[PDB]
């Protein structure tokens, strides 16, 4: 439902 | 009292090796450490080692182990430090000394065994009056001196008339060139008294049985 | 659920990014020069130094880049193709200069059991590097920028095939742990566990003897009968003969000390409380002598052993954080975690755990190279 | 080794006077340091135990201090008999290290030297030799140079001197000068030199003769 979102 | 009795001067020659004493007097012999130092005449002391004479066992500074051991003989009560392939540089004296301690009133040291190393052998002294060159007329004071010289071993005593000149006399120590000792002595006097007064250096080698005086006459 | 991870809260990271940019960058433009300048020549532990301290400063040289990430509220400014390249650069970078610490580690291992020219260097150096590349190409690929579903932002995100998001984003969290964590510090700690075994063999632990001596001479010092004398002085020579078993001549120095025991022992046979007492007052110049030399040599095994702790510290310290809260992200994405108070936290937290495995690359330079000068 | 280093080596005293010997350590011996008395090169007599202990005997005026690092030895009022070396001594651990020492001699006014002059005696020439002797005696302080000439000219080499040790009664210093020639070259040369370097004159003291 959510995503990865930070730069790792 | 306690006491600590060290064999006098050995005569020794280059290469050649020593045993000095330490007789150990008033205290039971086997019960206290003893070290061993050394001393050139104007410099401070070097420790040499320690030695427990109930075992035996022993400890010593670097710079000595190669060339000094430390023995013990419990019957005689006497320590022993030989040293081996002797030259100027061991030129020194060597006490025998129980250190100090925290829970003793005081220290016990020996009294120095005085040790030279040089090649020459025993040597009669060869004195010379000096009378003063110039016979120049001083209102108070005219110096003699006498010169005692090329002699081996030490001690020489000088006198001045068999022992009654204690009054302006200044005896210099001995002095080791190319192994043998030179020694002087002056003696400042009234200029009325010298030469009337018959003024003599009375010298004394006992290594040559040697006694010798020269009364010192003007020019 | 998925949270509004923008907030006032992440208001923070911003600036840190820039003082860990500046920081971690002199630091690590130092740590270039030297080598660069005067070269190893040929030297294995330094030219691992390297490799490292340019992969930590290529780490940092992006940090401002993504400064902007979260400074405009995950709304990436520099379009698709720019997102999938420094996302895959950055992981790049990260894998490479936590493999190099793996290898300085087994370096320094081996510096310590065989002490005693530069010739594998050529594969372990690239070696590295190449699989820091491989292990970058899922990044690089699922990387892309989106107009995030909740936020109403284009955010630069791990894109996986919808279909099984949950499957994909768990795996590949996993994978970090696995590779960036879990093996990389079996390495790390063991190495550790070699020094202490090898600064433990390669020694003796005499202070259980040095004690006795210390103890039983303070007794013979203020000693009111021959029976206590006896006593601490028979307690003394058993500490000397362990001490003993244990170039260097300190074996000597428990010969004499034996020596200097045995003899106040035999006085103290006799009843002779203030000889033996005195006989102990040159025994603490024996002991003095020695204490003296063991303090000097296990100074050199300390400074050893508490900079290969300080290289495992350092990493722990860095490392663990992001690695914990991407082993409950990826539990999350799994299922085993479902509660959202968690889920708000995690993505709440990962940007802070985050800048702090940068921060280990700001610090490798004063482990591995600032120490010693 | 725990190098022992004592200042200063001189110090001129008078009779009265409090007085502080520094004894610096190169390392830490902790209060295990003796200080020594020692006059004529005879066995020194210890002064003060484990820096500020008491010996039995031992006069009050002498007083140690300090611990560790840095000891010293406050004699509280000098009087005539306390010249002499003064030794310090670590017990701390082998090898055992004494101080180079400090030497206490007696202050007073100045003196320049009596300079006497001899030559060789009749006794020292049918010898087959030739020593000139020169007295440079009863002047203080100890600060003295000697320079042998023969005919104006300088000589170094067959000159071996004696220094006398303080005096007791007036305490001035004395030194003597034996130039030692092959009677050979002594005959030869006519005129005969002694120049003397002290803190009285600023051009020397000299005494000559002319055979």
């Amino acid at each position: 439902g959510r995503v990865y979102i930070h730069p790792i | 009292q306690i006491q600590l009795q060290q064999s006098g001067p050995e005569l020794v020659k280059p290469g050649a090796s020593v045993k000095i004493s330490c007789k150990a007097s008033g205290y039971t012999f086997t019960d206290f450490y003893i070290n061993w130092m050394k001393q050139r005449p104007g410099q401070g002391l070097e420790w040499i080692g320690w030695i427990f004479p109930g075992s035996g066992n022993t400890h010593y500074n670097e710079k000595f182990k190669g060339k000094a051991t430390l023995i013990v003989d419990t019957s005689s009560s006497t320590a022993f430090m030989q040293l081996n392939s002797l030259t100027s540089e061991d030129s020194a004296v060597y006490f025998c000394t129980r250190p100090v301690s925290y829970y003793y009133d005081f220290d016990y040291w020996g009294q120095g065994t005085t040790l030279t190393v040089s090649s020459a052998k025993t040597t009669a002294p060869s004195v010379y009056p000096l009378a003063p060159v110039c016979g120049d007329t001083s209102g108070s004071s005219v110096t003699l001196g006498c010169l005692v010289k090329g002699y081996f071993p030490e001690p020489v005593t000088l006198t001045w008339n068999s022992g009654s000149l204690s009054s302006g006399v200044h005896t210099f120590p001995a002095v080791l060139q190319s192994d043998l000792y030179t020694l002087s002595s002056s003696v400042t006097v009234t200029s009325s008294t010298w030469p009337s007064q018959s003024i003599t250096c009375n010298v004394a080698h006992p290594a040559s049985s040697t006694k010798v005086d020269k009364k010192i006459e003007p020019r | 659920c998925s949270q509004k991870p923008s907030d006032k809260h992440l208001d923070a990271i911003p600036i840190l990014y820039y003082i860990i940019f500046v920081i971690g960058f002199l630091v690590n433009i130092v740590v270039v020069t030297l080598f660069c300048c005067q070269k190893g020549p040929k030297k294995v532990s330094s030219i691992y130094i390297f490799n490292l301290a340019v992969a930590d400063l290529l780490v940092l040289a992006t940090l401002p880049l993504w400064a902007t990430y979260y400074s405009y509220r995950y709304d990436w400014l520099f379009g698709p193709v720019m997102c999938k390249v420094f996302g895959s650069f950055l992981t790049l970078n990260m894998f490479a200069s936590i493999w190099f610490i793996t290898c300085m580690s087994v370096d320094r291992y081996q510096s310590v059991i065989y002490p005693f020219n530069p010739w594998q260097a050529s594969y372990i150096v690239p070696l590295v590097w190449c699989m820091a590349c491989l292990s970058s190409l899922p990044t690089f690929y699922f990387r892309d920028v989106r107009t995030i579903e909740y936020l109403g932002v284009n955010a630069c995100i791990m894109a996986f095939p919808p279909e099984k998001y949950a499957q994909w984003s768990a795996g590949i969290a996993l994978m970090k742990n696995i590779l960036g964590f879990i093996i990389p510090l079996i390495f790390i700690a063991t190495c550790y566990f070699g020094i202490r075994k090898h600064l433990l063999k390669t020694n003796a632990d005499l202070e259980d003897n040095w004690e006795t001596l210390n103890d039983n001479l303070k007794v013979i010092e203020k000693a009111d009968n021959a029976a206590q004398v006896k006593d601490a002085l028979t307690k003394m020579r058993a500490a000397a003969l362990d001490a003993q078993k244990a170039m260097k001549d300190f074996r000597h120095g428990f010969d004499i000390l034996v020596g200097q025991i045995d003899d106040a022992l035999k006085l103290a046979n006799e009843g002779k409380v203030k000889e033996a007492q005195a006989a102990a007052e040159q025994l603490k110049t024996t002991r003095n002598a020695y204490i003296q030399k063991y303090l000097k040599n296990r100074i050199t095994r300390d400074q050893v052993l508490k900079m290969a702790a300080a290289v495992v510290l350092a990493f722990i310290i860095c490392w663990l954080p992001f690695h914990v809260l991407t082993f409950l992200d990826a539990l999350a994405w799994m299922g085993v975690i479902n509660s959202c108070e968690v889920i708000a936290v995690i993505d709440l937290a990962l940007p802070f755990a985050i800048l702090l495995g940068f921060t280990n690359s700001c610090v490798n330079p004063f482990l591995y190279c600032f120490v010693g000068n | 080794d725990i190098v022992l280093t004592q200042s200063p080596a001189t110090l001129s005293v008078t009779p009265g006077d409090r007085v502080s010997l520094s004894c610096r350590a190169s390392q830490s011996v902790s209060n295990y340091l003796h200080w020594y008395q020692q006059k004529s090169h005879e066995s020194p007599r210890l002064l003060i135990k484990y820096a500020s202990q008491s010996i039995s005997g031992i006069p009050s005026r002498f007083s140690g201090s300090g611990s560790g690092t840095d000891f010293t030895l406050s004699i509280n009022s000098v009087e005539t008999e306390d010249f002499g070396m003064y030794f310090c001594q670590q017990s701390n651990s082998w090898p055992l290290t004494f101080g180079a020492g400090t030497k206490l001699e007696l202050r007073r006014a100045d003196a320049a030297p009596t300079v006497s002059i001899f030559p060789p005696s009749s006794e020292q020439l049918t010898s087959g030799g030739a020593s000139v002797v020169c007295f440079l005696n009863n002047f203080y302080p100890k600060d003295i140079n000697v320079k042998w000439k023969i005919d104006g000219s300088e000589r170094q080499n067959g000159v071996l001197n004696s220094w006398t040790d303080q005096d007791s009664k007036d305490s001035t210093y004395s030194m003597s000068s034996t130039l030692t020639l092959t009677k050979d070259e002594y005959e030869r040369h006519n005129s005969y030199t002694c120049e003397a370097t002290h803190k009285t004159s600023t051009s020397p003291i000299v005494k000559s003769f002319n055979r």
